[PDB]
């Protein structure tokens, strides 16, 4: 009763099988983003199961057009799909109006992708939380999306097992700076909070992934962090929780 | 044919001629060469008749449809959309030739169409074979902001015009007088210019005048019982 | 028919005809070409009146949609759906369309779109029949930057020897100007533009 | 994918398709509206319920025009009404505007859009709809007459008739207030007085949708000075009209 | 049984699944409220924003459909962003095929068939959330029409929305009894906002602010909003009435 | 059409502001100019359908006549106002007959004249008329037995109707009989039928149909 | 999901049997009583309406009898509504061997196609078939008058004289002990009326109740002409028979 299908509805007003495909993601890899002045980065967790894995290989984060940077946890096969349909839509884009697509519309589109399988008995929905975000005219913007269709203005966000490790730190972070951020001074606190978040996985371990699309570094582009850059912000978030 | 249109202030009147021509043979003596999209939006037609006749039958369905559904006075450019739509990609293969005229709550309109799908505004208009001497006469008497009474006759002195210097304009003129937030005054036959002159002698003759090989009955009454 | 537009210090200018032809007669000679198909944006129809019109109002239903979920569109953004249709009837349909537009992301732009679909900035453009014969005017009389006045006696100009030499352009001058001072339309009637 | 091609209509193990009698349940929960025929005319009448106070009972339709000459009104679900008085003017112009070219018979049309009906009882992925409709009509070939149009997508003619949730009371009502010969004044006053029964709110002109497929009215057409030709048999009572009548009953 | 869970009819005639749509625009706790002005149509509706880490700005239930008509939604934003884009591909579709903006009338009632669609299906999820649209029209005036995940719509002198609606709606009934005309007389639709705030402060008993409300004016050939700067004026003019 | 709509207003004119004995000429042409209207005697006054008249003119023989005044013209004219309704040969006498007693009811005329003319007309509803139409006048005269304090005549006229149209039954019209029927129960000093039959009324009217009055008693 | 809606309507049962044909022969019994007889000079098709109301207009009702060619007729018992479709159908189908060939159709033609698509709903598409049962006068010439019945499985069978709809029992028997084949159109016309009173589902047979038609050689040169009769001559017939 009203727990085989997407279209039952309960009398309390709920749909179980659209809330339950929130917990697949609460099962998934910590993963935040800062929205800053500039900019965003995002950082993501990358569980180690093994030592016979190759480290910074395993990708999760795919970049969508030039400019937008997403990153996603959950189901890992669903998210790679998510992602598959939105650079149709950033080359649709692109081809009609000869512009790259804006941030705010590529939000847009993702969230009726996602209604539309929670609406039909024929197809199953998603089991991802996705992270993207950039730089467009209208400024910097960051938006997480739910397997529910729902996304908002974020200051910051979080989502994983940790993302309550993730979201109490960026609430002080505000407090640090209450006009926002630099996005290249982000970098190093996006190291911290998986950091802070890998203690809700520490009977594992993990490599840091980071990743940044920020106006004032990159031009505006969507890039990795890696080389010099990358084992500075790794040496930070190690003295701290050392 | 010819049609006139011509739009002023506080209105707009078309005007069409009832003579029907299928090449230099005249069809018809008389026909109304008035149709209606919708009751309040009037056009007549020139070109080939039956390309005319028939855009006008499929438009005015979708255009009732409309005016159902907003249950309220459909507006004239809504046909004219559909119209040009419509030809615009048989590309002038279906000759309409219209006048498309009308009033609604957003003013006096008046339109022509093109059988490519070329749309002109104008405070007149003239199409057809017969538009080219009906343009002149027009545009001597034409005034900014005429009356309802003055418009009804340039008008119909214009078709008139059409008759003596074109061959596809002849017998009756009619006129359609559509004012705003008014019912659409048809007024046919308003200026009957020609009768057929008397003839000399009457053609009778007696019966059997024609040979007859052989006779029989047929019903279509009905059908039969016993 | 003759189509131009022009840039300007504060703005953009747009100028057209209003005669239109097919063949000798002319089927009406006041009807307007400047086109709005956004607040801020307008376009300039020329060539065959039924293939610009058509496209036009294709362009203005899919940036109407653009407005309400994106934000309004840009003088480049619209200049694309005019271009990429024309593509697709390349074969088929010729077009002339100048899409001009004032924005504040990127004040005055002038684009123009060739039968075959092509977008293409320029400081200046014209597209017709009767502003090829104004094209070298166009060139040596241009000035970059220049005052609000210059603009408009220029187009004034550059479309007096346009009906000069061509028939098909005549009627009166319209001219649209976009700008942050408000959208004035402007009409010179032929006497005025007879007398010089 | 499409796995809904299985009809939604079944019978039930004791006979009886089961599902057009729970669509004709919703008629019963349903507004009362009702018909009565004359002799020189057919009236129709029905109370206007709404959702709120702040609700325009000046923008909603319940009787519905589907060609000048005809006109309709249900009992039942408000919705469902909704499309299928869209698709019955479809039809109506689909196969007899551009086919037999006039205002189709009042006989023609109602078989018609009880296919429809029928239609949404054969397929997957559709039920039928819940609502009855009265087919009020004048043809200049089969005269004036009544139709009642089921959910289950037959018609029947009636003398008199009502649908609705008072629709028992309505008819036992009708009987003795019915004779052979009526005028149209009189069916007014008889169509009133049924259905001032069938309303437990009050009873206004305001909230009463009335409506006369009587007399004809050559200048809702929208022109004249050609009398062969008429405007509207179909004509609507507006408002302060309706209070007059309220005093006639 | 199933015939609850599926849009099949019990045996008193009911869909209790569509019934249950309703019942879910409860849970995003937003009100709204929206009233015809005497040149305008105003509506105001609250914004919930919980934490710091959600930026306000964003938090939008205010979608624009035409350039004249906004849409205000109440109930589950997955399904106001969907119902959006189908409402804002029909207003194009018609300003394309009839040379006009389509009607707000017009627009309501294509919304209520296409509910009812998703109710035809036997696999398909009703979409929950219910609409307010306002508009200034140029034929039929100032406009309010609600439609309702069923398929029913009707138009409205005024309307509020959420979970706490009755108290909103027992101030406006009141009101519009003692103007006895259906629409709000002023003339400045500033002042006919601030009127607004009022009632509303009246219904759920609790002051609002800038970042509390999010407000839309439709005047005519116009739909904007206000930026929460132009809300904190209007709160002072409370002060001063 | 103007003409009956003209001496209608004069008649009113010099009613309120000149003398209440000017209009009294105005009417005695007036009800004989109605005559005319009623037989057709040009067309109705409208020429060749009875258009509009055939309405209008037992409607403002009606206006004229609860005006206005107790006078004996007054008492005098009601009588032959019944033959009045049957000339016309229509079927819309129905609706204004109740009204045209009920005016005659509201003016002081004392036992007789009020009873007279109601039995009056219940002599004209069986004739060819509806049933529906003899059972309400039957509760208006009814009703007159019990104002001038007759209580037998009131009883024995209300038996007939409630005991046999059971067989000619649909009508709210028996909510009315029962409440009278207690009245009259009442002031014969008997209580115990008064008692059960304003039970039987008060059930009868706990379905949802009643008018304001009919509650009110 | 969507087989999750769906257990399995229009499978066979374990006798061979589809369910939905089986439930739907019951509520062909509900449905009003519809006889045919075939006379040496006609068929005479004889129907009782399922409904019959209050204030009803059973006087043009023309809701069981149709013509599908102006040589063959139905009588519909069952669901008036289910009918309709296929009513329309065999109409269009008449119609095509008129136009293709300029011949009218053979009674066997017509009714073996509407057969065909009662099979198909049960065969194809997981459908419900329509619940009806039609018997069809028809005239061919080449086994001259034919009368058929059709069940909603899809299936004709020949007969002399047979009843649908309810009392279906004690009609047939009653027809087998009076029929003779040697009858005409008159005895015919009077056997019906007397069978279609036993099977009342009131407690009289009325005019009103009564749809009556007949197909008749009697029309010249041997022409069938179809009658449905107006009410006043159903009217007119139910006295001379002595019913009323």
């Amino acid at each position: 009763g009203y727990d085989l299908s997407n279209s039952v509805f309960s009398p309390d007003g709920r749909n179980f099988q659209v809330e339950y495909a929130v917990k697949a993601v609460e099962n998934g890899t910590t993963s935040i983003g800062i929205k800053c002045n500039d900019g965003v980065v995002f950082a993501v967790e990358k569980l180690i199961t093994s030592k016979l894995l190759v480290p910074q290989k395993n990708v999760k984060i795919q970049v969508v057009d030039r400019h937008i940077g997403c990153v996603y946890s959950g189901l890992i096969p669903d998210g790679r799909h998510l992602v598959n349909r939105g650079r149709e839509e950033a080359a649709s884009f692109k081809k009609l109006y000869k512009t790259p697509i804006p941030i705010p519309a590529f939000a847009d589109r993702l969230g009726q992708y996602v209604q539309a399988h929670t609406l039909y008995n024929s197809v199953r929905p998603f089991g991802v939380s996705t992270i993207f975000g950039g730089v467009d005219k209208n400024g910097a913007h960051l938006y997480m999306l739910e397997p529910s269709g729902s996304y908002w203005g974020y200051k910051g966000a979080a989502t994983g097992k940790g993302r309550q490790s993730a979201k109490a730190e960026l609430e002080k972070l505000v407090d640090h700076h209450p006009e926002g951020l630099s996005a290249r001074e982000a970098v190093k606190q996006a190291a911290k909070i998986i950091y802070l978040a890998h203690e809700d996985n520490k009977e594992k371990d993990f490599e840091l992934e980071i990743s940044w699309c920020s106006l004032s570094e990159t031009n505006g582009l969507h890039k990795f962090v890696k080389g010099d850059l990358l084992q500075e912000a790794i040496d930070f978030a190690q003295k701290e929780i050392n | 044919t010819t049609i006139v249109g011509v739009k002023f202030n506080n209105g707009v009147v078309i005007a069409a001629d009832t003579r029907s021509t299928q090449g230099p043979i005249v069809a018809d003596k008389n026909c109304a060469k008035l149709h209606r999209i919708s009751p309040k939006i009037w056009c007549a037609g020139a070109g080939t008749a039956a390309d005319t006749e028939a855009v006008t039958q499929l438009i005015g369905s979708n255009i009732e449809l409309h005016s159902l559904y907003t249950s309220r006075e459909p507006r004239v450019v809504s046909a004219l959309q559909m119209l040009k739509q419509h030809l615009f990609k048989y590309q002038g293969h279906i000759g309409a030739y219209l006048i498309v005229a009308g009033v609604d709550p957003t003013g006096s309109h008046l339109f022509s169409i093109h059988a490519h799908g070329s749309t002109d505004v104008g405070y007149y208009l003239s199409l057809g074979s017969g538009s080219l001497a009906a343009m002149a006469v027009l545009e001597s008497h034409w005034k900014q902001d005429l009356t309802k009474e003055e418009a009804i006759k340039l008008a119909s002195d214009a078709i008139q015009a059409g008759i003596w210097n074109d061959l596809g304009s002849g017998s009756n003129v009619d006129v359609c007088v559509m004012e705003i937030g008014k019912d659409a005054e048809y007024l046919r036959n308003y200026l009957t210019p020609n009768v057929r002159e008397e003839k000399q002698k009457s053609y009778k003759f007696p019966r059997g005048t024609t040979a007859v090989l052989k006779e029989s009955i047929v019903n279509i009454c009905d059908i039969q019982e016993e | 028919t003759s189509i131009m537009a022009v840039t300007f210090k504060d703005g953009v200018i747009l100028g057209a005809d209003s005669r239109t032809t097919t063949g000798a007669y002319i089927a009406n000679r006041v009807t307007d070409k400047l086109t709005r198909v956004h607040d801020k944006i307008w376009c300039c129809r020329s060539g065959s009146a039924a293939d610009t019109q058509a496209i036009a109002d294709i362009v203005q239903y899919h940036l109407e949609l653009y407005t309400s979920q994106y934000g309004t569109p840009s003088t480049e953004t619209a200049a694309s759906v005019f271009k990429e249709l024309c593509y697709e009837n390349k074969d088929n349909l010729t077009a002339g369309i100048i899409v001009a537009g004032y924005d504040d992301k990127n004040k005055g732009e002038v684009y123009t779109i060739p039968l075959g679909g092509s977008v293409h900035k320029l400081p200046y453009a014209i597209a017709g029949s009767g502003s090829t014969f104004i094209y070298g005017y166009c060139d040596k009389n241009f000035r970059e930057n220049m005052s609000k006045e210059e603009t408009v006696d220029f187009i004034k100009h550059s479309l007096s020897q346009a009906i000069k030499w061509d028939g098909s352009s005549g009627g009166v001058i319209r001219m649209v100007v976009l700008t942050a001072a408000g959208v004035e339309r402007l009409i010179f009637y032929p006497d005025e533009y007879e007398q010089l | 994918t499409d796995r809904y091609s299985f009809s939604l209509t079944t019978f039930s193990p004791s006979g009886k398709l089961g599902q057009i009698d729970y669509a004709l349940t919703a008629v019963k929960q349903g507004v009362t509206s009702l018909g009565i025929k004359a002799t020189n005319g057919v009236v129709i009448a029905t109370e206007k319920k709404s959702s709120s106070p702040l609700a325009m009972s000046e923008t909603l339709s319940k009787v519905s025009l589907l060609t000048p000459d005809i006109g309709a009104v249900y009992s039942g679900m408000g919705p469902d009404y909704r499309v299928l008085v869209d698709k019955s003017r479809k039809v109506a112009h689909t196969s007899y505007k551009r086919i037999y070219g006039e205002y189709p018979p009042t006989k023609l049309l109602v078989s018609e859009v009880a296919k429809i009906m029928q239609e949404a009882t054969q397929s997957g992925g559709v039920r039928p709809f819940g609502v009855s409709l009265l087919i009020a009509g004048h043809d200049e070939f089969n005269g004036f007459s009544l139709y009642q149009v089921d959910p289950s997508g037959s018609y029947f003619p009636w003398k008199a008739t009502a649908i609705g949730k008072g629709s028992v009371a309505a008819k036992t009502f009708l009987e003795k207030r019915w004779n052979d010969e009526l005028e149209l004044e009189d069916a007014i006053h008889i169509a009133l007085l049924t259905l001032k029964e069938s309303v437990e709110g009050e009873f206004n002109g305001d909230t009463i949708e009335l409506a006369i497929i009587g007399d004809e009215n050559p200048d809702l057409l929208g022109y004249t000075g050609i009398p062969t030709d008429k405007g509207p048999r179909f004509r609507k009572l507006t408002s302060q009209e309706i209070n007059d009548r309220l005093e006639a009953l | 049984g199933y015939d609850r869970h599926i849009t099949i009819f019990s045996p008193e005639g009911r869909l209790y699944q569509v019934e249950y749509a309703f019942k879910a625009t409860n849970q995003t706790n937003i009100n709204s409220l929206a009233v015809r002005g005497k040149d305008c149509t105003v509506v105001i509706s609250q914004k919930k924003v919980p934490d710091k880490l959600l930026d306000p700005t964003t938090v939008s239930y205010i979608f624009c459909i035409s350039r004249t008509i906004g849409m205000v939604v109440n109930g589950p934003i997955p399904d106001a962003r969907n119902a959006a884009l189908r409402a804002k591909a029909e207003a194009a579709e018609f300003r394309y095929k009839y040379g006009y903006d389509m009607p707000c009338d017009v627009l309501a009632k294509r919304m209520a068939n296409l509910s009812q669609i998703y109710t035809q299906r036997a696999y398909m999820r009703p979409l929950g959330v219910i609409l307010t649209f306002v508009s200034v029209d140029e034929e039929l005036g100032p406009s309010i029409y609600k439609t309702d995940p069923a398929g029913y719509y009707v138009g409205y002198k005024a309307t509020a929305t959420g979970p706490k609606q009755q108290e909103i709606t027992t101030n406006l009934e009141n009101h519009f009894k003692k103007s006895k005309i259906d629409h709000i007389n002023e003339e400045s639709w500033e002042k006919v906002v601030e009127f607004a705030i009022t009632h509303m402060i009246d219904a759920l008993g609790t002051e609002f602010s800038k970042n509390d409300l999010e407000v839309g004016v439709a005047t005519k050939d116009k739909f904007f909003t206000l930026s929460a700067e132009n809300i904190e004026e209007r709160l002072v003019a409370i002060a001063e009435q | 059409m103007s003409l009956p709509g003209s001496k209608l207003e004069e008649a009113r004119r010099l009613v309120n502001e000149k003398q209440y004995n000017e209009a009294e000429q105005v009417y005695l042409s007036l009800l004989d100019k109605d005559s005319s209207q009623s037989s057709a005697a040009a067309g109705a006054s409208v020429d060749d359908k009875r258009r509009n008249e055939q309405e209008t003119s037992i409607l403002e023989l009606g206006q004229l006549y609860v005006t206005m005044g107790a006078k004996d013209k007054l008492r005098e004219f009601i009588p032959h106002s019944t033959e009045y309704m049957m000339q016309f040969a229509k079927s819309k006498t129905v609706k204004v007959l109740k009204t045209l007693i009920e005016k005659f009811e509201q003016v002081p005329d004392s036992l007789d004249d009020q009873i007279f003319v109601c039995e009056k007309s219940i002599e004209f509803a069986k004739r060819e008329k509806r049933v529906f139409l003899k059972h309400s006048l039957s509760i208006k005269l009814a009703t007159l037995h019990y104002q001038k304090k007759q209580y037998k005549d009131s009883l024995a006229l209300i038996n007939d109707l409630l005991r046999e149209f059971k067989k000619l039954d649909d009508k709210p019209s028996l909510v009315d009989v029962h409440l009278l029927e207690s009245k009259v129960y009442h002031k014969l000093r008997n209580l115990a039928k008064s008692k059960a039959s304003l039970t039987a009324a008060r059930t009868a009217a706990n379905s949802i149909y009643c008018p304001t009055q009919t509650v009110a008693e | 999901g969507s087989r999750r809606y769906d257990s399995r309507t229009t499978i066979f049962s374990p006798e061979g049997r589809l369910y939905q044909v089986e439930y739907a022969l019951e509520s062909i019994s509900h449905a009003g009583t519809a006889i045919g007889i075939m006379a040496s000079d006609g068929i005479v098709l004889a129907a009782e309406r399922k409904v019959t109301s209050t204030l009803l207009e059973q006087d043009t009702s023309t809701e069981k009898l149709y013509k599908l060619n102006d040589k063959i007729a139905v009588a519909v018992a069952g669901l008036t509504a289910d009918a309709e479709i296929l009513i329309n159908t065999a109409r269009i189908h008449a119609q095509n061997y008129l136009k293709t060939y300029n011949e009218d159709i053979p009674v066997e033609i017509l009714v073996r196609r509407l057969s065909d698509i009662k099979q198909g709903y049960t065969q194809h598409g997981g459908l419900r078939p329509f619940g009806v049962s039609f018997i069809y006068a028809g005239y061919d010439d080449r086994y001259g008058y034919q009368l058929y019945t059709s069940n909603p499985s899809g299936n004709y069978t020949g007969w002399k004289a047979i009843s649908v709809g309810a009392n279906t029992s004690a009609a047939q028997t009653l027809l087998q002990m009076d029929y003779k084949d040697d009858m005409k159109v008159d005895d015919a016309i009077e056997l019906a009326l007397k069978t279609l009173s036993k099977t009342t589902d009131s407690s009289a047979l009325t005019y009103d109740r009564l749809e009556f038609a007949t197909i008749r050689k009697g029309a010249n040169d041997g022409e069938v002409y179809q009658k449905i009769f107006k009410p006043q001559e159903i009217k007119d017939i139910l006295v001379k028979t002595g019913i009323t």
